[PDB]
């Protein structure tokens, strides 16, 4: 077998503004905000449409993240079982008690321009800091390797690690003999591949695309409205006081509702781009809350949802604007091929197997598990009893030892 | 951005004015009717000393600086005292800062968010816990 | 509706709101010119309307699509999806109908009472190694046995529990204990 650990980004929130309408179309002017009231109630719609993302992006980063209610830790002691997670842990050196991978996240997504943001554009904080989402980061992760799928469900039960990834491996339909006889050799598998996600993300320089895409796309919006407030819109001037100082009131109003109306078209296509986008956030949001209940809190058997493989397990790490996903699956390797039957002639009785297929290399036949090479000698405790032998297309003649009877016949006699 | 003085030939920038949003933090009417302000993203230093004769935007400054005034993250809180607790988060202001309307005889506190509360799982390499109901 | 309807009363720099009052008042070449500019502004305000309403439609669609695939998998089966179907592991759901929308009840299990135990992976018996064929090895401190992993049920360790893998020489934890053969309990009476 073979043991992988592959990297999924998803974005989960964007930036949060706010526009003052009057300051933004009218520049301190008493009476171009007197024909700016002229024009009824178009302003509160856009405060209320950008207040309704701010309130839905603070919702996004909640629901996906704060999904414990307990904030657990580590023991001091970190020995589990061979498996060591110092990679995705938090380190007490830093003064962000962030994980050597979220600190490359952070450093990575590069996040005169924040002093032209000041014609009644206003950009919020969000609720959650980026060190609150780092403790729900490390609590999932805590309970994660210190109890298994057991906290999301009911309360905390703690268990071996060793323990919990023979659980893993029932699981994905393989026998747990499969793990305790090859522990160390998977624990090496899993050291060398969380290694190399610490350097598959670092070599490579368009790996965080989505979450650079999210701060470029609020950045060219904020930048294109700021740069149409210069613009004249069908006027011999864009600048407000100039036009007011140099015509006569009844010729000013008359022109400069041009430009009020070109300030409000630019300001209507930024808030229906916004609310566009904060759409599509909100979905990937979703899907992210989703799988960090279905991939972290659990095992899943939904084919390629959790990564490529069969999935044993995940981890979470907090990335500016959004989470990563470190899936850990099972893939199969060096594979051998056999001959096969459906069934086993014995005693004009027909013999299929309990759990696994029947195998051949040419001389004797074997049961084995579908998922791993084991093969075992063919007894009445790997098969079961349907039927007589004229019914089942490509049955064969085999013996199957019956462990009773040769007993009986020793210790009797 | 900046300008050079056209006397004596020295270059100074320009910064535009403070300005920004006021948001008025309350609990239910039916439970009392005190209130805090907040001044979004602004140092409340230069707010106290904007406060003149009549010169300010908002008419209404009776408030000031008359004590339970905290600088934030989100801008500058008044009428809301400040306390080294954490609860659950009762009405959101930013930043990690929530505030609420509590006893201490009962006024509006402004804390930080608690998380959840603390626990840390018994791991042993040879224990386990099972469920009896 | 209300924005919308209230929006129709502005006169967006006309001399007023009412059409009426403007045929009433002035020619038909500067009647034209009063009219526009409220055509103008009651066309930009169906549009923002329409517009609104296409994207609030869409977002009631995704609910409605999440509540159909609620119905489908929570309440016509059980589920193994973690959190989609409640709190816990998923039992049964019930639907009931509410104003513009569904209320489901999710029945499910929560764990109540636990007990702390010691574990071990698998039993040495006779340089054979011992491993639970559904269930975990359980000692409260002096005795072991076989237990299901979500209740506490224990069970004496027999070949009926257990099955056999390898020797005792490769697994990390392995310990000392007796596993209990049914037949030759029985088979070492009955014949002498
Ligand atoms: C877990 O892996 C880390 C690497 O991420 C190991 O830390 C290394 O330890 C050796 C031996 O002291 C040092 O030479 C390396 O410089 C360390 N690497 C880093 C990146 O700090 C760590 O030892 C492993 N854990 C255990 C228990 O062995
Ligand atoms: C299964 O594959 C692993 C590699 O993933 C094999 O482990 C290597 O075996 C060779 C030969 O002894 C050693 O040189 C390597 O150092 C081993 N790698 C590790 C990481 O331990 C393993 O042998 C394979 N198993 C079988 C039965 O072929
Ligand atoms: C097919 O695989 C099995 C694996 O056990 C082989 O069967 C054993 O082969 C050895 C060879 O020395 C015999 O001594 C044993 O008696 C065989 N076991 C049984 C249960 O019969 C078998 O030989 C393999 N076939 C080939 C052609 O290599
Ligand atoms: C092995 O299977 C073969 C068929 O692949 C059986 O051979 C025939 O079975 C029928 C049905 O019982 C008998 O009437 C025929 O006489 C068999 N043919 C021959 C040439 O003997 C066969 O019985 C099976 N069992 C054994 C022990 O060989
Ligand atoms: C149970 O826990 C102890 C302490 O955590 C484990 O001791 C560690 O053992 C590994 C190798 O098995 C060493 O690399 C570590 O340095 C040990 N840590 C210590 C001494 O703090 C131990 O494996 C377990 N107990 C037994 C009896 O095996
Ligand atoms: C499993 O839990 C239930 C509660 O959910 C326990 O039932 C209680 O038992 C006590 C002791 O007899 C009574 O005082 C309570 O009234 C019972 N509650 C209810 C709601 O019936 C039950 O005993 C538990 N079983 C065990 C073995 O602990
Ligand atoms: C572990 O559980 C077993 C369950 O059989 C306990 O053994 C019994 O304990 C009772 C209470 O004293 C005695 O009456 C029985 O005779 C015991 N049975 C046997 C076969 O010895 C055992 O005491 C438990 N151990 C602890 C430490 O609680
Ligand atoms: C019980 O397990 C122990 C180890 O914990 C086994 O004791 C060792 O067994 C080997 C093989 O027989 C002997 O060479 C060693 O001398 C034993 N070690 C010690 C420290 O005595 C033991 O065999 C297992 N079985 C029984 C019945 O006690």
């Amino acid at each position: 077998f073979t043991i992988s650990v592959t990297t999924e980004i998803l974005p989960v929130s964007m930036t949060k503004t706010s526009v003052d309408c009057t300051m933004y179309i009218c520049g301190d002017s008493t009476e171009c905000s007197n024909l700016l009231l002229q024009y009824g109630s178009f302003c509160t719609q856009l405060k209320r449409a950008l207040t309704g993302i701010a309130v839905e992006q603070d919702k996004n980063t909640q629901e996906v993240f704060a999904q414990v209610k307990q904030i657990y830790k580590t023991p001091p002691i970190k020995y589990f079982g061979g498996f060591n997670f110092s990679q995705i842990l938090p380190d007490p050196s830093k003064p962000s008690k962030r994980s050597p991978i979220e600190d490359l996240l952070f450093n990575k997504v590069t996040l005169l321009i924040c002093a032209q943001k000041f014609n009644g554009l206003t950009v919020l904080p969000p609720l959650l800091t980026d060190e609150m989402i780092a403790q729900y980061t490390s609590a999932l992760l805590a309970g994660t390797i210190t109890s298994g799928w057991t906290f999301g469900a009911g309360p905390a039960l703690q268990i071996p690690f060793p323990m919990q990834m023979a659980y893993r491996f029932n699981g994905i339909g393989v026998t747990q003999n499969v793990l305790y006889e090859n522990q160390k050799l998977i624990a090496n598998q899993f050291n060398s591949a969380i290694g190399k996600i610490q350097d598959s993300l670092f070599s490579t320089p368009s790996a965080l695309g989505k979450l650079q895409d999210v701060v470029n796309h609020n950045a060219q919006a904020l930048n294109t409205l700021v740069k149409q407030l210069s613009s004249k819109f069908g006027a011999i001037s864009s600048v407000l006081n100039d036009i007011l100082s140099r015509l006569d009131p009844p010729e000013a109003e008359v022109q400069i509702d041009r430009l009020i109306t070109g300030r409000l078209q630019s300001l209507q296509t930024y808030v229906t781009q916004q609310l566009i986008r904060a759409a599509e956030i909100r979905a990937s949001a979703n899907l992210a809350a989703t799988k960090m209940s279905e991939c972290v809190l659990g095992q899943s058997k939904r084919v390629d949802f959790c990564g490529k493989g069969y999935h044993l397990m995940s981890f979470p790490q907090s990335a500016p604007h959004g989470v990563v996903f470190l899936h850990v699956t099972y893939v199969p390797a060096q594979e051998k091929n056999f001959t096969t039957a459906p069934a086993i002639c014995h005693d004009g009785k027909a013999h299929f197997p309990r759990e696994g297929v029947f195998v051949s290399n040419g001389t004797h036949w074997f049961v084995t598990q579908r998922n791993f090479y084991e093969p075992q000698i063919i007894t009445t405790d790997n098969t079961f009893v349907s039927g007589n032998c004229d019914v089942v297309i490509g049955i064969v003649n085999n013996t199957v030892y019956d462990p009773l009877q040769l007993e009986l016949d020793s210790f009797k006699e | 951005d900046a300008v050079r003085d056209p006397q004596t030939l020295e270059i100074l920038d320009i910064t535009p004015c403070s300005f920004g949003g006021v948001s008025v933090i309350t609990p239910g009417t039916n439970t009392s009717n005190q209130v805090a302000v907040l001044y979004q993203g602004v140092n409340c230093t230069e707010v106290s000393v904007a406060i003149h004769a009549d010169q300010l935007t908002p008419t209404w400054r009776v408030y000031s600086t008359g004590s339970n005034v905290f600088q934030t993250r989100a801008g500058c809180l008044i009428g809301a005292e400040y306390v080294n607790n954490s609860y659950e988060c009762d009405i959101p202001i930013g930043a990690g800062i929530c505030a609420s309307y509590q006893t201490q005889s009962q006024s509006i506190i402004a804390y930080t968010m608690s998380l959840g509360a603390e626990n840390s799982v018994a791991y042993s390499n040879n224990s386990i816990a099972i469920p009896t109901n």
